[PDB]
């Protein structure tokens, strides 16, 4: 076969490992679950890091810095995702994995929610990819496998992720993920029907309006190490029908750099019949995680951040932001009235 | 040609 006995015999202790580790890490996230913490003025607002917005913030007790996400309640409403926004809060509170961005406080007034997170001072994988160009195999993989181990512990909840994208992923101080934006993590057994996603991460059976399940995920996978390979994702106009009619083709070129391992590797993942592709089968994600695109790939070095990083940020100081872009700066203004109060009183 | 800057998810099509 494939492997020689020792080999066979390490690979098959390390899969039961898994397992072990990921009961526990069930028991621990449904206590957390069942059993899950500040105020505005409890912060000075200094710049904006992102918008769609969240700003960087410093603790005026601590000085610790955080990065706040800030919601309009009347818009959330507006836009249907109430139900959205209550997963994320609750998802993030409970879950704990070494690339998966920490919640630390959540409170809300009369006109918003907030949610404050650790602050990532990398910047997002986004700007890095579009600076350099593409990045190379090696360096495609070692962020390949954060999210695939970040997707083998999501999925054994039954947490669905649903926006995969370099703009969500972050680059921490030692080069490794954090994965950010879990507006539509969603505990799912099986099933979920929303439409929702960034379309040249959708996965053709949301287009199609199928119910979907955690498969759509390993989709985006595909498109995520596509793009970060390639320098722009499979699936790529200028307009979101364009985009989504090539997808449903699910028609994939690839460039002539790609080796025919990760080629094998993606026309697994971007593989339109579920009953083939890669983290749908009967082998689960060990079908990925045994590909020979990552046969170099120590799995528990990644988990426990022993692999040197490809590339470390530069950072100058706890409340830096050279690794991010700048964005218009909208003053917090909090209405004198309270604001869909019932809509939101689970928050 | 395609999309080169941010992406904003969608919530319906
Ligand atoms: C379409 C572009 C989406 N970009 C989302 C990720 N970047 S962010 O600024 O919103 C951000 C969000 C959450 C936690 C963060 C923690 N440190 C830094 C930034 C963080």
């Amino acid at each position: 076969g494939h492997m020689g006995n020792a080999a066979a015999a390490k690979k098959g202790s390390e899969q039961e490992s898994v397992k072990e580790f990921l009961a526990k890490a069930k028991e621990e996230f449904l206590k957390k679950w069942e059993s899950p913490t500040a105020q505005l003025d409890h912060f000075d607002r200094i710049k904006t890091l992102g918008t769609g917005r969240v700003m960087l913030v410093k603790h005026k007790e601590t000085g610790n810095h955080y990065a706040m996400k800030i919601l309009d309640k009347q818009k959330v409403v507006k836009l249907k995702q109430i139900e959205h926004t209550l997963n994320e809060k609750r998802i993030l509170q409970a879950v704990n994995f070494p690339f998966l961005v920490k919640l630390e406080f959540s409170f809300k007034d009369n006109s918003n929610l907030y949610m404050v997170m650790e602050y990532v001072p990398g910047g997002e994988m986004f700007s890095h990819l579009r600076r350099i160009g593409r990045f190379s195999e090696p360096h495609a993989r070692f962020y390949a496998a954060q999210i695939v181990l970040t997707f083998e512990y999501l999925h054994s909840l039954d947490l669905i992720y649903r926006d995969l994208k370099p703009e969500n992923l972050l680059i921490d101080q030692q080069g490794y993920i954090q994965v950010t934006d879990f507006g539509f993590a969603k505990r799912v057994k099986g099933r979920t029907w929303t439409l929702c996603g960034t379309p040249e991460y959708l996965a053709p059976e949301i287009i199609l309006s199928k119910g979907y399940n955690k498969a759509v995920d390993w989709w985006a996978l595909g498109v995520l190490i596509y793009e970060m390979a390639a320098g722009y994702p499979p699936f790529f106009a200028d307009q979101p029908i364009q985009i989504y009619e090539k997808i449903v083709s699910g028609k994939v070129r690839f460039p002539s750099h790609f080796s025919s391992d990760l080629k094998d590797l993606l026309r697994n993942l971007l593989q339109v019949d579920l009953t083939k592709r890669f983290g749908n089968l009967k082998n689960g994600v060990n079908d990925i995680k045994n590909h020979k695109w990552f046969a170099t790939t120590d799995w528990i070095a990644i988990y426990q951040r022993k692999v040197e990083a490809p590339f470390i940020p530069k950072f100058k100081g706890p409340g830096d932001t050279s690794n991010f872009d700048d964005y218009e700066e909208e003053e917090i203004r909090v209405s004198i009235n309270e604001k869909c109060g019932k809509e939101f009183t689970e928050f | 040609a395609g999309r080169t800057g941010r992406r904003q998810a969608i919530h319906d099509i």
